[PDB]
C-alpha cells in the first residue's frame, strides 16, 4: 500500500546503487558464455557419433 | 508402417553386425540366407535345414579374401594329393557342433572333384550375392546412384557413425550431376575391398605418415594389390564420402582400418 493506515506516507523504497548497470554487466558476460559453451559443446559432438545436424 | 520395423531393421542389422549364428540360421537357410544383407542358387539342390557348419563355411566363401582362402584350400587338403573329400571335410564341419557337396563331389557325393574348383566356386558366389544386392538397389539404366553405391559400402562396413551416415546423405550435394554406378564399376571395387588386408600392408610406408595416397595412385596401387582395375570417378565419391576430417584424403583411421577390422 502507498500510505499507512494512520495517513502517513510510506518511506522511500531503496534501489541498489545503479544496479541496472550492475545487472546489465552480469547478464551479458554470462550471456556471452552462453554462446561459447553452446558452440564449443555442439562442435564437441562432431568429435563423436552422439549427434550431428 | 513408419516405426513398425525400424527397430528390427536395425536389430536384424545389429544381429548381422555381430551376434551368434544360432538364430542367424534359424530364419529358415534354404535360400533365406540372402537375408544376410538386410544364378548359383538355381543350382542349389539343397536341403532346407542344411546346416550352420556350412553356413560358417558359406560366409567365409565371401569373408576370406582372394589370396588367403588358397591356404584354407590348403588347410582343407590335410590328405594332400590336391584333393580331400567329406572325410576331413564333413568332420571339421561336425567339430562346430549338402548341396555344396553335391555341387563339389557330385550328386553321388563320393566322386572327389579337384578341390582347385574351390576358387571358381568362391568367385561366382562373391559375384552372385553382390549381383542380387545390385538389383535390390534397382539399377536404373544398369546403374545406381552414387549414394547407393556409397550406401552399400556402409551396408558393407556396418558402422554406426552419424557423421559419415549423414555424409552418405549429403553426397547429392557433393554429386548432383548424376552418372549412375554400374555393376562392374562396383564389383571391381569390392574385389579391392576384399583384399584390403594386403593394401595397408603394401601401404605401410604411407601408413607411417598417412594421407592414403591422394586418391589417384590409391586407385593405381589398388589394381596392383587387387589385380583388378577401377575407374577414376568410382573412387572420387568414396574419398568424398569417407572424408570425415574434410582434408580431402583418408587416414588409416578414416577408411582403411575400419575395412581391415571388418573382417571379424
Amino acid at each position: 500500500v502507498i500510505v499507512t493506515r494512520s495517513g502517513a506516507i510510506l518511506p522511500k523504497p531503496v534501489k541498489m546503487s545503479f544496479g541496472l548497470l550492475r545487472v546489465f554487466s552480469i547478464v551479458i558476460p554470462f550471456l556471452y558464455v552462453g554462446t561459447l559453451i553452446s558452440k564449443n559443446f555442439a562442435a564437441l559432438l562432431e568429435e563423436h557419433d552422439i549427434f550431428v545436424p | 508402417s513408419g516405426f513398425r520395423d525400424r527397430k528390427v531393421m536395425e536389430y536384424e542389422n545389429r544381429i548381422r553386425a555381430y551376434s551368434t549364428p544360432d538364430k542367424i540360421f534359424r530364419y529358415f537357410t534354404p535360400e533365406d540366407f540372402v537375408r544376410s544383407i538386410t544364378s548359383i542358387f538355381y543350382t542349389l539342390g539343397e536341403c532346407g535345414l542344411i546346416s550352420f557348419s556350412d553356413y560358417i563355411f558359406l560366409t567365409t566363401v565371401l569373408s576370406t579374401p582372394q589370396r588367403n582362402f588358397e591356404i584354407a584350400f590348403k588347410m582343407f587338403d590335410l590328405n594332400g594329393d590336391g584333393e580331400v573329400d567329406m572325410e576331413e571335410f564333413e568332420q571339421v564341419q561336425s567339430i562346430i557342433r549338402s548341396a555344396l557337396t553335391t555341387y563339389f563331389f557330385g550328386a553321388d557325393l563320393k566322386g572327389k572333384l579337384t578341390i582347385k574348383n574351390f576358387l571358381e566356386f568362391q568367385r561366382k558366389l562373391q559375384h552372385d550375392v553382390l549381383k542380387l544386392e545390385f538389383e535390390r538397389h534397382d539399377p536404373v539404366d544398369g546403374r545406381i546412384t552414387e549414394r547407393q553405391f556409397g550406401g552399400m559400402l556402409l551396408a558393407y562396413s556396418g558402422v554406426q557413425s552419424k557423421k559419415l551416415t549423414a555424409m552418405q546423405r549429403q553426397l547429392k550435394k557433393h554429386f548432383k550431376e548424376g552418372k549412375g554406378l554400374t555393376f562392374q564399376e562396383v564389383e571391381n571395387f569390392f574385389t579391392f575391398l576384399k583384399n584390403i588386408n594386403d593394401v595397408d600392408t603394401a601401404l605401410s610406408f604411407y601408413h607411417m605418415a598417412g594421407a592414403s595416397l591422394d586418391k589417384v595412385t590409391m586407385q593405381q596401387v589398388a589394381r596392383t594389390v587387387a589385380k583388378v582395375e577401377l575407374s577414376d570417378h568410382v573412387c572420387d565419391v568414396v574419398f568424398a564420402l569417407f572424408d570425415c576430417d574434410g582434408n580431402g584424403e583418408l587416414s588409416n583411421k578414416e577408411f582403411v582400418s575400419i575395412m581391415k577390422q571388418r573382417l571379424m
